[PDB]
């Protein structure tokens, strides 16, 4: 998790694959002043093993791509640090019933 | 005429004879190719 | 844009492609149609206020259950093993109370399915009840009733537990309600309800739920779609009689990048 | 009776029409130019129009498959053009196409070699695939016969002429490019048809195709697909008038521009004035399916008409698919002007005598209601309580106004009688803009005199009508369930509870609003005289006097 | 496929739409001359009767509910509770 | 004539779920017709002769794999035009591309 | 195109799959050993119907001249007898199905004769299959 | 974006239900961003094509459809009515069969 | 070569016929529609299975009139001639310009273009033959042919094929 002040090199970044399994992420200075999970509107998130999902899937008898989505470059996706495959539970306040669990897995 | 329809429509119709006072309108009715134009102006007065 | 949504056999919104747009239709699974605009008692008054209303103590001359609400009065005085289910009840309502505080605004009015309120109005006059000889409830007839009452306020059936989780979840607001018009302290001096009673409204709530619920079948996408526009369609582009109503709603729709009126609210910090 | 088994489309693919199939599939050459004349005579020559497809008249022919046009589809034929032409509205991925694919040779511009071409390449997904892609293969230009392999730049095969590839651009209806020593300005020809057909069975599949349902070369046409009659029908003025489609001019138009081009591909060819008549036949190939373009031309038919072009002919609202298929005109409906009655049930709907006499119901006979029936039958279609028609097992129709044995007819059980609506029959109301749920609902008939459709007053606002001269739709159903199925969904008490805002849509309207109040206030009072009259007033008086 | 009487989780009540067709079909079935099996009580119209069959819940007839993912639940007109 | 029973009309009897009744006014009341689709290549081509059976389906050659449908003749049109505008409709009776 | 390269329809792939939604392998039928299926439901069904082959069928048959030909046939070429002389081939044989049965319902004598029938194995089976190939024409049962 | 709706609907003294605003809002939100009802949203993802055809670029959305030979379902509203079947839809979302082990206890 | 496919049909009822034994009657005309048929898609259908106990499974209830619809799921013995694929028939009838021969229910003709030059057809002998430097080949004699090309048509399907290799011929 390198923190880049304002940029990386395009010739730099080219060779962020190359240590793999290892992945890694880039996040500039002047997007991380403010934690914006800490915000009121965003409400708090948790990730979900290969166990609680392959659960997930079959209790409700979802096709992955019958989920909800969210993009890989979202600023809560990134700061959780998602992949391309992972589940993300969501719990938020519903004036209709207190509290609603939506889900959203990271493409 | 020919195929050259490039012309416009309305010009000319059927004058009204529902009643006289719709006829008399009828003539002296005035047309406006096409917001703001559709307006009451102050002009118009 | 909304065509292809319906409501699924399990309670699940989705389209045309399978996707699951919404677990359970309105967050609740109910139908608007069969919803009433009811008050969550618990939510507003003080701390004090409530305790004063809602709280009990056998073991005390000033704040326990006048002799003229039940038939055993005396000879139930005093027990120190009811006194503590007595509390579980209260300590949960608190639970609920200090929950529901944390809708920040107050607001105790809401659209809730099954009128309480009315309901009641109707056990009144169905077994004539006087405001003179006691009722005839055990303390256990009733809280452990509304424990079983909540057992069976079915929504998802489900026999694993993820299931029972989403079960549990999307009522607890109703839940809530139901406890604010059926604590101990009400039931008994306002309303003398007896055992009869009791036995019906259950039942009642019980079968009224269930019908109040979503049916699976019902268009919502086409549904949702109309009931939007509708109060839309009926306006006048005259903001009569910063950017807004018809065209504000237009830009919004189309998912414009560039409004014409921008601004945006930012709220000062703590202190 | 047709033994073929009954099915529901639960699949449908899309693909092209590869030319040798629609050749194969074609049963009429239609090479003559004319319309029917066989040299004066009037029929229909062998060369164009019904040289053995469908018909019109009651007359058999449709590839002798008869059956006379109601039973019998349109019957497609075929014309070999002389030369590949340009698809319209194809032009635009075509070009993209070619940026990504070498001429000259015809193989890709990116093996699995290069990284992120692989990731791209594995996205399984026909669209976001060929998106990915253009964005890389739009800049290499050189078809490398030889290039360095993945191992040292030393050594040096795959597909060869390393021809620098064009940069081309939209001009009109041409698409041209320049080859680079030193560029090229040429007018690329329909040379496309030729690197597609080489175009590798794998390559296909490495982009969003597939060998099978449709293969990139089939977007040019070679034998174009002409279409029968029924597709461009004549609108004649009884029989022995004209009345021709618009499309069936620009088809001879079409031949003609195809004729004379072949004309001038076996005589004195002044392959610089040859060009000048291809763009030509490509233009009326441009018509016939748009002629609504960029380069002006609307071609427009002698009198100035636009000549509808197959896409206008769908364009929303009045254009088939939304003007006759998403929405289209049905039978058993009617519609007149309303007028309220404050004496009609909520659910009730006056209708006007007139009408009821004309909109019928398949009812079948049973021993419960034959009595009831045999009463119905007799009377006629021209009294009130009559029916109009009576239908035997055997499908066949006898006209109940006019047949001999008038008042003989003894039914027989399993038919099926169609009556006229009578008191207290579901029918479908309404009143458009639709934009409500309660836009829609069943009506309890109510058969009463004058020529109007009586509502009930409390329901004006739901479909926000009034009387200024507001007309009504209705629609009459017809089947047993949909009876049911009109009061269990549709039925006015279920409506009460608009589900938008959890609340009702239908209250008190003026007089009744007005006075109630008047009524109500303490002031108002009623002597007994008054006080029968208003009890009795009340269909659900309990029968009981209030003290 | 399947799905055992076992673990059946939809509704136990008829959804107004499963109610509404139900009465439907049985509806013609007796316009096709078929059998009732109650007292036309001076009733006459068969929906009204099949109306009754249902208050009655001698219909049968078997709903096989499906799911979205393509697995199916069935229960008999019998079963579901017609309270309404 | 007849009344249109446009977009807005459809819509709010899908909201009502009134599927069937919607399926016998576009049918029914107004177009409907019996089209003969191949089993192989799914057209609108085969020579049905009611009467010496005969069914056929040339350019694909098949006579025994052929299904009946009911469909609105103005849709059975817009395919038509669509076949000759050379785009292939495939119509399936049976899932073919599997999930 | 469709050619004796093993390259059958899309419809029978060596993983089929069983009404019940299951995975199956193919089915092989050798002659005789058909004979019997088909006898076998062929009785059992005559048998509940009451509660040597011309007439059999006019009766379990269409009425269905191919039946009387389809038992003919296979009864004048099958190549075995006895539900345990084709077991024991199974038992012996379970190479891809349409082999284990061609080989059953196929006379052959040498190796040089099969391998020249069925051109495509070669190393696609190993030579002591020459064993098991001299086996079977010495399991061939005696006349 | 319900908030924003919501306050277009409020400022004119109308009410509507939570449900139905959320319904439309989460359907523009789900796909994974902001789809736009408009030609350049809702009417260009992986949907059904006779679905999607019924809206604005009626014909050129064909042709890019047999283009990458797109296969349709038929299990959206619009399909059936343009072949004239009874689409899932409530009365239709469901079959109606009779049990023949039943059919013998009904004699 | 004979196999064991799980296969399916579909059948529509009246409503007449819906009485308490009806599975009984879907039973037996299952096989009067099945048993004798044939199909270019999957062959010659000779034989149904385990009659007796056939799964019917409930069938559906078209809307329109009041008919259910039937998904009888099966299984049978079936056997399709394949290109290139070998067996061996009684000859059938036998001219000048080849012979015909008989597998099973099938009917397959040897072209007198693809068989073995060697072999010419005897002129007046009894029972008619084709003469080979040493071989004869008559109605009654067994042949093995190869299956050059199936052409399927109504319910039958017939082919054509060929003896011209070696090690191939009569027995
Ligand atoms: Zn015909
Ligand atoms: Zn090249
Ligand atoms: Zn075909």
């Amino acid at each position: 998790i390198f923190i880049y002040q304002n940029n990386i090199t395009p010739s730099a970044n080219k060779m962020i694959p190359t240590v793999s399994p290892a992945i890694i992420e880039t996040f500039q200075e002047s997007d991380l002043v403010v934690n914006i999970t800490h915000h009121e509107l965003v409400p708090k998130h948790i990730r979900l093993s290969d166990g609680e999902k392959s659960q997930l899937l079959q209790r409700y008898k979802l096709k992955e791509s019958q989920l909800p989505r969210i993009q890989r470059e979202d600023p809560v996706a990134r700061y959780l640090g998602l992949k391309r495959g992972q589940v993300v539970k969501i719990i938020r306040r519903s004036e209709t019933s207190g509290r609603y669990a939506s889900y959203r897995i990271c493409l | 005429q020919k195929k050259a329809m490039s012309s416009r429509a309305g010009v000319s119709q059927v004058l009204n004879r529902y009643t006289y006072s719709s006829t008399l309108s009828h003539l002296r009715r005035t047309n406006t190719p096409i917001a703001k134009p559709r307006q009451l102006h102050n002009t118009h007065w | 844009a909304l065509e292809d949504i319906m409501v699924h056999y399990d309670g699940t919104t989705r389209n045309s492609l399978g996707d699951i747009i919404q677990f359970l239709y309105g967050e609740d699974g109910l139908d608007g149609t069969q919803v009433e605009r009811q008050t969550i008692d618990t939510i507003p008054g003080s701390d004090k206020a409530f305790h004063k209303r809602y709280y009990v103590d056998l073991m005390d001359e000033k704040n326990s259950i006048k002799p003229d609400v039940i038939e055993y009065a005396a000879d139930i005085l005093g027990d120190v093993e009811l006194q503590k289910e007595l509390n579980s009840e209260y300590e949960q309502l608190v639970s609920d109370r200090k929950f529901l505080r944390e809708f920040v605004n107050g607001d105790h009015n809401w659209p809730l399915p099954v009128n309480l309120r009315r309901i009641i109005q109707n056990a009144q006059q169905i077994f004539h009840l006087d405001r003179a000889k006691a009722s005839d409830l055990t303390i256990p007839e009733i809280i452990h009733g509304v424990r079983d009452l909540c057992k069976k306020l079915f929504v998802l059936r489900g026999e694993n537990e993820l299931i029972k989780e989403a079960q549990q979840n999307a009522t607890s607001l109703f839940q809530c309600l139901v406890r604010a018009r059926l604590a101990t302290r009400r039931i008994l001096e306002e309303f003398r309800l007896n055992r009869d009673a009791f036995e019906w409204v259950l039942g009642t709530i019980e079968a009224q739920f269930q019908r109040s619920l979503v049916h699976p079948g019902e268009m919502v996408g086409v549904i949702a779609a109309q009931s939007i526009g509708e109060p839309a369609t009926q306006m006048t582009l005259n903001t009569f009689h910063v950017t807004l109503g018809v065209p504000r709603l237009k830009e919004i729709l189309n998912v414009a990048k560039n409004i014409k009126t921008p601004a945006l609210t930012v709220y000062l910090d703590r202190e | 009776y047709s033994s073929a088994p009954l099915r529901s489309v639960k699949e449908v693919q899309f693909g092209l029409l590869s030319p040798e199939e629609i050749r194969a599939i074609s049963v009429v050459k239609i090479e003559y130019p004319e319309i029917m004349d066989e040299s004066r005579q009037r029929p229909r020559e062998g060369g164009l129009n019904d040289p053995k497809l469908g018909s019109i008249d009651r007359n058999f022919k449709c590839q002798t498959c008869g059956e006379g046009m109601a039973e019998c589809p349109g019957h497609f034929g075929h014309m070999e053009l002389a030369k590949p032409v340009f698809h319209i509205g194809f032009i635009p991925k075509i070009k993209k196409v070619c940026e990504c694919i070498c001429m000259n040779c015809g193989k890709l511009l990116l093996d699995e070699t290069n990284p992120t071409m692989a990731q791209a390449i594995r996205i399984r997904d026909p669209k976001k695939r060929f998106n990915a892609v253009w964005q890389l293969c739009k800049t290499k230009m050189v078809c490398e016969a030889d290039a360095p392999v993945d191992e040292y730049s030393e050594q040096k095969s795959r597909g060869g002429c390393g021809n620098t590839q064009p940069v081309v651009r939209k001009d009109g209806m041409k698409l041209w490019g320049t080859w680079k020593d030193a560029q090229p300005e040429r007018k690329l020809l329909t040379e496309i048809l030729n690197v597609f057909k080489h175009i590798s069975p794998e390559d296909c599949f490495r982009l969003g195709f597939n060998e099978d349902y449709a293969r990139p070369e089939w977007m040019i046409i070679t034998v174009l697909p002409v279409p029968p009659p029924q597709v461009r029908p004549s609108i004649a003025m009884d029989e022995t008038t004209q009345g021709q489609d618009d499309l069936t001019h620009k088809l001879s138009d079409i031949l003609k521009a195809n004729i004379n081009v072949q004309k001038l591909e076996m005589d004195g060819s002044p392959q610089h004035i040859i060009n000048e008549v291809e763009q030509l036949l490509q233009f009326h190939v441009a018509t016939y399916m748009d002629n609504d373009i960029a380069g002006q031309p609307q071609a427009l038919q002698k009198s100035g008409r636009p000549v509808k072009a197959i896409r206008a002919r769908l364009k929303g609202k009045e254009g088939r698919l939304r003007g006759n298929l998403m929405g289209k005109r049905v039978d058993f409906s009617a519609r007149t002007v309303i007028s309220g009655d404050p004496n009609l049930e909520l659910d009730q709907v006056g209708v006007p005598i007139s009408i009821a006499k004309t909109l019928s119901y398949p009812e079948t006979v049973t021993q419960y209601n034959i009595h009831r029936l045999t009463e119905y039958v007799r009377n006629g279609p021209n009294e009130h309580p009559g029916a109009k028609y009576v239908i035997r097992d055997n499908g066949d129709r006898i006209d109940l106004r006019y047949h001999k044995r008038a008042g003989d007819i003894v039914l027989q059980y399993g038919w099926k009688v169609e009556r006229h609506l009578m008191d207290d029959d579901p029918v479908l109301f309404n009143r458009q803009p639709s934009l409500h749920k309660m836009s829609m609902m069943a009506h309890r008939v109510k058969v009463m005199p004058y020529s109007t459709f009586r509502l009930n007053l409390s329901v004006t606002s739901p479909y926000n009508a009034d009387f200024d001269g507001d007309e009504m739709n209705l629609h009459v159903p017809q089947s047993e369930e949909t009876r049911a199925e009109l009061s269990q969904l549709c039925a006015v008490p279920l409506q009460i509870v608009s589900p938008q805002s959890n609340k009702p849509v239908m209250g008190i309207v003026q007089d009744t609003l007005c006075g109630v109040r008047k009524m109500t206030l303490r002031d108002t009072f009623i002597e007994y005289e008054q006080v029968m009259n208003m009890l009795f007033w009340v269909p659900s008086w309990d029968g009981v006097v209030p003290q | 496929l399947a799905i055992l009487k076992e673990e059946r989780t939809t509704t136990p009540y008829l959804t107004k739409y499963e109610r509404a067709r139900i009465l439907g079909t049985r509806a013609l079935q007796i316009s096709m001359n078929a059998p009732v099996l109650v007292d036309i009580e001076g009733e006459t119209d068969p929906l009204q009767i099949a109306m009754k069959e249902l208050s009655q819940r001698k219909i049968p007839l078997v709903i096989r509910r499906y799911l979205p993912d393509g697995s199916y639940e069935d229960w008999g007109c019998d079963e579901l509770i017609v309270d309404n | 004539g007849g009344l249109r029973f446009g977009e807005m009309e459809r819509d709010c009897m899908i909201a009502h779920g009134a599927a069937g009744f919607l399926k016998e006014r576009l049918m029914e009341a107004s177009d409907a017709f019996r089209v003969h689709v191949c089993g192989i290549c799914g057209l609108m081509s085969v020579i049905a002769n009611l009467k010496k059976n005969q069914f056929e389906c040339r350019s694909c050659k098949n006579k025994t794999n052929i299904y009946q449908l009911h469909i609105p003749y103005a849709a059975k049109l817009l395919f038509q035009e669509l076949m000759a505008m050379n785009i292939a409709p495939r119509l399936y009776t049976e899932r073919s591309g599997v999930s | 195109e469709n050619a004796t390269l093993l390259r059958l329809g899309p419809e029978f792939a060596l993983k089929q799959y069983d009404h019940d939604g299951n995975e199956h392998d193919l089915i092989a039928l050798s002659l005789s050993e058909s004979r019997l299926l088909i006898r076998e439901a062929l009785k059992a069904r005559s048998r509940a119907r009451n509660g040597d082959d011309d007439e059999l069928a006019k009766v379990t048959s269409g009425a269905n001249g191919v039946v009387k030909k389809t038992l003919d046939y296979l009864n004048t070429f099958a190549r075995f007898k006895d539900e345990e002389t084709c077991t024991a081939v199974d038992q012996l044989l379970h190479l891809h199905p349409f082999e284990i049965a061609q080989l059953s319902s196929l006379g052959c004598e040498d190796v040089d004769e099969a391998i020249t029938l069925i051109p495509s194995l070669a190393a696609k089976k190993e030579v002591n299959l020459q064993r098991i190939l001299d086996e079977l024409n010495r399991l061939e049962d005696p006349y | 974006l319900y908030k924003e709706i919501l306050n277009v609907i409020a400022f004119d003294g109308s009410y509507v239900n939570y449900r139905h605003m959320a319904l439309l809002v989460d359907v523009m939100t789900s796909r994974g961003y902001l789809m736009a009802i408009t030609r350049h949203g809702i009417n260009r993802a992986d949907t059904g094509a006779l679905m999607r055809c019924s809206f604005e670029e009626t014909v050129e959305i064909l042709f890019e459809a047999g283009a990458a030979a797109e296969l349709d379902d038929c299990r959206g509203v619009s399909e059936n009515v343009m072949l004239g079947q009874l689409a899932p839809m409530g009365t239709g979302a469901f079959d109606v069969m009779i049990d023949e082990k039943l059919l013998t206890s009904l004699p | 070569m004979f196999f064991l496919k799980d296969l399916s049909l579909i059948l529509t009822l009246h409503p007449s016929y819906f009485g308490p034994q009806m599975n009984q009657y879907l039973r037996e005309k299952l096989l009067t529609d099945v048993e004798g048929t044939c199909t270019g898609q999957f062959g010659y259908i000779v034989t149904v299975l385990d009659g007796m106990n056939i799964d019917v499974g409930k069938g559906r209830i078209i809307p329109g009139s009041g008919s259910a619809e039937f998904e009888v799921k099966y299984r049978a013995v079936v056997w399709k001639p394949f290109k290139g694929e070998v067996v061996d028939a009684i000859v059938s009838n036998v001219s000048p310009i080849g012979f015909f021969a008989d597998v099973g229910p099938l009917n397959v003709f040897v072209s007198t273009r693809l068989i073995p030059d060697n072999l010419v057809y005897n002129p007046s002998n009894s029972p008619p033959a084709y003469m080979s430097n040493d071989e004869l080949i008559t109605k009654g004699s067994k042949v093995r042919l190869k299956v050059v090309g199936t052409r399927t048509d109504v319910n039958e399907i017939y082919a054509i094929g060929s003896i011209k290799e070696d090690f191939l011929g009569a027995i």
